[PDB]
């Protein structure tokens, strides 16, 4: 149990989100949707969401889990689309 | 088709936006309009030949006299702001120089003094509001009307001051007579015949011109200068304080009716003639105004002085005015 | 310190004297005094029941006029007027007219009284009634003239009792009669008390109470200030009429209340009853002008005059008929003739409009109606001409009003007429013509201006010189009020 | 040339009426009618126009003309529907 | 006779002496004077360019009070609020629960400079400004009260600044920043020039004429006197800046400056952007909220700034910018979170609305329409429950608003993180993390809504926890003000 | 869903509906809701700490502050009808006692008193509008502040009294100085050492209760019965009628505020302990108003006896607030 912050692509605002440590950035990603795709973004089945952190750019791949990343709570993560 | 107006059609040539004061004031009597038959009822009526009688068949002449114009340019709601003020000025002095203990403060003989010569005043008074008030209903023009009109809520205010006052000192001093005795000293004493006798041929002079200088040319600054200067003065000098300020007081609503009286005259002399019916009427009245300033005066302290004094400051007003 | 008024009023009121150097009738003449042989003394019971004095007047009235401007300037510049129904600025346009320079006259009727009436108390209160009439005059002139650019009918605010248009000459006709011509006891039975406290305060009420109904708050804060100042003078008649029953004059008071209600009435009739039952909306309407008669002037009286040891006057069921009647005739008077009056009369007839009529006035479809249907059928038909005069009515030599009562299928308009030296007069009602024979030195050589047209004193003597001898011309001359939209309703 | 007032049937309103000196009763009602008759009041032509003087209920003659009458200047005369 | 104002008034702000019987910086200790090393004898220079005195005062503040109190029970038994646009009505409800207490507030700040400040003509202005915030507060209170029984959303006039509803947080994070907390000098520059002189006298100004078109003459009366008492004490912080700049502290005088707008303006961009693009009728809408930004506010603060020897902020080009962006990013906010706040958030994107919307903001549908767009067909489609939240939103850490910027296609939102002393901090501009930055004492123990949330100070620790820690419960708490009537038109 | 409420809920329950005093008066001050942290920044900023300590700590306690009640109940809107009404009262007398010429009128001894123990009262007064204006930002309530507000507006009143007076002065007798010599009075003269160590002092008592006591119970009773009691009687009976007048004028303020300063130590006294922590902060300031009354009133004409009359007079006021 670990709060971040959502900077969901396409939405407006930075919203705060309780994920777990265990979870992969997939799980991550999801948990983030979760208040942003079908609220005030649209879907995008055709790709793939993605983590990378707010304030240096650095990109998560989708298997590492909370637990590995060096995230300071409450830490700002872009949740973005990608095909790969 | 007739196209709107920027202003009353009656205004409608003047270059200058019209005041506040024009657009309330000017033009409003219509019993001007019929001078053969004022009202419209039969024009035999008693009340059609009296206006015919004593406003349209008057000595004193004009073409146009809704052209007139009072200087202070009074209307009601600029008249109670002004008044207001003013009553919260002399109720604040009621109300400080009770607490003050300042009835309590005076000496038997002037407290004699005021009970002669201040507190009858209140007929004195009611009979100028009764003057004014007359002139207002024979006036052969809104504008002087109005200026008659505020006139008479002034002579009421004067009253209405003698009348509180009297309470006050009879409160304080019981055993005078103050609010019992006015009517007998005004009626039968010397000091006051001179006055009574003025005022009551004034109130029955019913030509429109004429009321005007006998009340306001003549009688009024023979009252101004004898109980508002003279008896003021003396106060101030007699440890009165209250009085000395309270009639100072009602002496700014006499100037303003001596500014209005003022800008009338200045207004008939435009008219050859008029000069000539004004100073007969004065010197027709002016006698029984020396008696008043001689009979109320002399019975003061110092009393040939205030008469000297009163004499030539009420002369001064008409002299003033090119009368 | 500060005495209560209580402890020093009566000394602002003790002001008689017995004069000297002229005598009490030189002083105080019966013509304009009316004392009636009742002596100065008794006059001095003279006691209003509302008292007030000049500290408190300036104060009280500094602040009423501080709050009605400040309302006017605050909505100016929204400018209400120029969206308001037209029944509603037709209204407005009427009573600046009829109103304003009569109000201002009134300052000297209470100026008559101030002067001339023995009773010290009746003088001081009339003082104080003359500041509020000058007030109402000046304010009411104040108010309409933000609009003169708007329509040359709010010059008439100014202009209306300058001419001798039919309506201006009525209003004189009474006021003049009520207020300006007689003695000061007179004045105070005559007007104060059977005409401001009789009818033009509770009118006042109700056209406030209109006027908000309908959205204009600076015309309802300008009516409901001005009636506040009423009873402060409306109050001087009572007093009057008590020292005159306790006197030995019951019938003179009585007969001065007889005259000066019915000529109340007939005035109220064609000002107040058009506009009650005609120019404001359906939805807008609490009750009839019978309802508002019966219920807040009607009853009031009774009580007044009960209460004064005076009896209901001679013709108070002939009156109570009336209210059936009398204003929807002068209503169709005025429309019919609309280019006669300088605002513009609502017809009101429309068919959610007529059962409302029908309701409040059972019968009216059946009379009234009838008139209205041929005006309709006309104005449907394209012959609008036929819904215009081409001549002149009878007007009633008292009122100064058309002579009209029930049409169609109750049919009874009557002629009070009276010939007396050697001229015939024609009167509307049994009482417009008492009037004139209880008191005929009063009118005998006045003349209405059917009187004036017939006698060659209006030129050109057709329609188009009587409009221009009542100073009307296009722009000012009234038309339908909505014009005649109303009339889609039936094709 | 004489001026009369007309209390026309069914109308709400006396009016003035010029008429002639030399005029019929009938003449008389045609002249009141023009100002009545499909103003204010509806027509009937099963029925005929009489003449009645209005202060005392007289009635005039079809025939008779306004000399005859016995009229006041301005007299108020009732015109009134019937079949005689 | 009377003096001439001029002749005298230096006498009435000769009043510095030179203490003996305690110290100079006793008598002015340096945490509330804010002297800065500047002498006593250079802060008399200090002279205010609008002079009032006592007696000016009580007069004219005298009159405007009648007016304003009498217009509003001249219009109270009408009840316009009853029938008035809801986001009309919701304008009102924000306005007063945001404004009246911190309008009282301002008094103390006022009193700040009334004792401390070490120029004289302040010391006086400033308690004619105490004065000037008694009243706001006070009326300010009268007024919303007249509406106690229509909602309880009307309580929050008064008791809004006594939660922890997130509004109210961020005013008073304003506030008492700017005006409770600062030295006198202080405050002169950050509240009455930066804040009063440089927004909320321009505001009110817009407020007014808004409350006129839309029919609200009580309010629009209400907002246009408050705004006549501005400039008389919002002239304080000029002469301020003039003695600072003079003197060898451009630097520190700009600082104060610099704060103060960002913060003025991320308050305004919550407060009055959303009202004027979105609560207030197509039709009643003069011009953007970025038009009256540019117009109003921009122009005059570069004159303010020149013509005191001061330059235009480092953030100004930034400004600019947000202006197309910033208050679209606090309404969505205010909106989607519309049961945390105390008024009825008006949606504002109908059809014609979004045209208007894209008139005055050229991209507005490409980027802010798309979260709209989903808002949208959810509502449609019959799933209101993805238009209501079920987390919060990360909050500034300087301006207690939501972090959020442009969405769509043009997606630009950005988080100015700062982790300082083992904490990390969220900020929803450069300028706002650098106003901690600059100063981080002053906010470092400060905790926002959302590490409240975090740090289990908020219990039950979900949403419905949330709601009663902000004292809100259903009946005040906001929904759609047009209860979504405006989603009829995509059926 | 909750219910619209008849007033306030903060009001709710009352029984009486609340008055318009009540209304827009109570339960204001936001800063008290969090004792911890007052204001909506850091905790340790310096106003945080000086609320805390001095707001906050005062040894004078109270469970519900909130819950006073001006005896006046003065609000902004009744403030300016009251104060418009009096100031009338006091322009008016300006306006007419300069119009009879008070001043010239005057006695160079007179004149003299004027420029040392009149003119140089501009500074005290100031003092005492900078001493209620602190009372105003620290008390613990908004109606104890409310009070505090309008008597700081009363104080510029004196202050702008005394200004005004000071320019006729000047005009009248512009070799006397007045105008410019009085700071070097207010600092120098023995007479106003008293008076300037007394105010200087309490000025810098940042308690709350201290501040009010010192400034409300203290130090304005003196300055009140010493500059306006004895100077105006002395006025008054050394022909100064405008400042005799003048006086008992600014002394209806000083009535108004003792009538809330007596409120609320009726208040304090509720609770156990408050009368000995008044009566303690008494006991340290009464010997510098003691200095204060000597100083200023010994250099006065018949001087002994206005020390003695001022001094009870001023205890007094205290002695009827029980304390
Ligand atoms: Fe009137
Ligand atoms: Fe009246
Ligand atoms: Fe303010
Ligand atoms: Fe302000
Ligand atoms: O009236
Ligand atoms: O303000």
């Amino acid at each position: 149990t670990f709060p971040i912050m959502s900077n969901f692509e396409r939405d407006f605002v930075i919203q705060l989100v309780p994920v777990d440590t265990e979870d992969t950035m997939d799980q991550v990603a999801e948990k983030c949707a979760y208040h942003s795709i079908n609220r005030r973004v649209h879907p995008q089945p055709e790709k793939i969401l993605r983590v990378r952190r707010h304030e240096d750019g650095t990109l998560f791949p989708r298997g590492m889990i909370v637990s590995d990343a060096g995230l300071r709570p409450t830490e700002t993560l872009d949740i973005i689309f990608m095909d790969n | 088709a007739l196209k709107p107006l920027k202003t009353w059609s009656h205004l409608a040539g003047n270059r200058r936006r019209p005041s506040e004061y024009e657009v309330v004031s000017t033009n409003l009597h219509y019993f001007t309009d019929n001078p053969e038959r004022p009202w419209e009822l039969d024009s035999n009526l008693p009340m059609q030949t009296w206006y015919k009688k004593y406003c349209f068949d008057s000595p004193l002449k004009h073409d146009d006299w809704n052209a007139f114009r009072d200087p202070d340019q009074l209307v009601y709601r600029t008249y109670n702001l002004l008044q207001d003020g003013q009553e919260s000025y002399v109720q604040g002095l009621f109300d400080q120089l009770n607490d003050r203990g300042h009835d309590q403060m005076l000496t038997r003989e002037w407290v004699e003094t005021l009970a002669r010569f201040y507190t009858p005043a209140r007929y004195l008074f009611h009979a100028l509001q009764m003057g004014s008030v007359y002139i207002h209903q024979i006036a052969p023009a809104s504008t002087i009307t109005n200026c008659a009109t505020y006139e008479t809520a002034d002579h009421l205010r004067w009253l209405t001051h003698t009348a509180y006052r009297t309470r006050e000192l009879a409160n304080c001093y019981p055993d005078v007579g103050f609010g019992k005795r006015e009517r007998d000293v005004w009626e039968n004493d010397p000091a006051w015949q001179g006055f009574r006798e003025l005022i009551e041929k004034a109130l029955i002079a019913w030509d429109w011109g004429e009321a005007f200088t006998a009340i306001n040319l003549v009688t009024k600054p023979a009252v101004e200068e004898a109980l508002l200067q003279q008896l003021g003065s003396l106060a101030q000098s007699e440890g009165d304080t209250l009085l000395g300020l309270l009639a100072q007081a009602q002496k700014r609503d006499a100037e303003r009716h001596r500014r209005w009286s003022s800008a009338l005259v200045k207004m008939a002399l435009e008219k050859e003639g008029n000069r000539e019916v004004l100073q007969k009427w004065v010197a027709k009245w002016e006698p029984l105004a020396d008696k008043a300033i001689e009979a109320y005066c002399s019975a003061l302290p110092d009393g040939e002085n205030a008469i000297v004094e009163a004499k030539s400051a009420s002369r001064y007003v008409r002299q003033m005015m090119g009368l | 310190s500060m005495l209560k008024r209580e402890d020093w009023y009566d000394l602002t009121r003790t002001t008689n004297w017995t004069p000297k150097y002229v005598t009490e009738n030189e002083l105080f003449p019966e013509e304009m005094s009316g004392a009636r042989g009742i002596s100065m003394e008794a006059w001095e019971k003279y006691d209003e029941p509302y008292k007030i004095t000049y500290p408190e007047y300036v104060s009280i009235q500094r602040e009423k006029d501080s709050g009605a401007y400040s309302i006017k300037a605050a909505l100016e510049r929204d400018g209400f007027v120029d969206r308001a129904d037209p029944g509603w600025v037709s209204t407005m346009q009427l009573h600046f007219g009829a109103i304003a320079l009569e109000e201002y006259a009134a300052s000297t009727a209470e100026a008559r009284m101030a002067r001339f009436a023995k009773a010290p108390g009746n003088r001081n209160m009339a003082t104080f009634g003359m500041m509020d009439e000058n007030r109402h005059g000046q304010i009411q002139l104040y108010f309409p003239y933000a609009n003169v650019k708007r329509s040359r009918k709010w010059d008439w605010a100014h202009k209306a009792i300058h001419t001798n248009e039919w309506a201006a000459i009525a209003a004189r006709s009474f006021f003049d009669d009520m207020m300006m011509t007689r003695d000061s006891v007179a004045v105070s039975i005559m007007l104060t008390f059977a005409f401001e406290t009789g009818f033009s305060n509770m009118q006042f009420l109700g056209l406030a109470a209109d006027a908000a109904e309908a959205g204009d708050h600076t015309f309802a804060s300008l009516i409901s200030s001005i009636q506040t100042d009423e009873s402060r003078h409306a109050q001087q008649g009572g007093p009057s009429l008590k020292i005159l029953v306790e006197n030995g004059k019951k019938d003179e008071a009585q007969q001065m209340v007889d005259v000066a209600i019915w000529r109340s009435w007939k005035l109220f009739s064609v000002e107040t009853g058009p506009i009650m039952d005609y120019y404001t909306p359906l939805e807008s309407r609490n009750q009839s002008f019978k309802e508002f008669m019966l219920e807040w002037i009607v009853a009031q009286f009774e009580r007044q005059l009960l209460d004064l040891g005076l009896d209901k006057p001679w013709y108070w069921d002939q009156f109570m008929q009336d209210l059936d009647e009398t204003h929807h005739g002068m209503h169709l008077g005025v429309w019919y003739w609309r280019p006669t009056v300088w605002w513009d009369p609502a017809a009101g007839v429309s068919p959610e409009e007529r059962e409302w009529l029908e309701e409040k006035y059972p019968g009216w479809n059946d009379t009234w109606g009838q008139c209205w249907d041929v005006i309709t059928d006309n104005l449907v038909n394209g012959k609008p001409e036929l819904t215009v005069p081409e001549t002149l009515p009878t007007i009633c030599n008292m009122c100064n009003l058309p002579i009209a009562h029930t049409p169609g299928n109750k049919w009874n308009v009557k002629d009070y007429q009276l010939e007396y030296e050697g001229r015939l007069y024609h009167f509307g009602s049994e009482a417009d013509r008492w009037c004139f024979q209880i008191d005929p030195e009063r009118y005998k050589n006045h003349t209405n201006l059917v009187d004036r047209f017939l006698k060659g004193e209006i030129q050109p003597a057709d329609l188009a010189g009587a409009l221009m001898y009542m100073s009307l011309e296009p722009g000012v001359m009234g038309d339908d009020a909505h014009d005649y939209e109303w009339v889609k309703a039936y094709q």
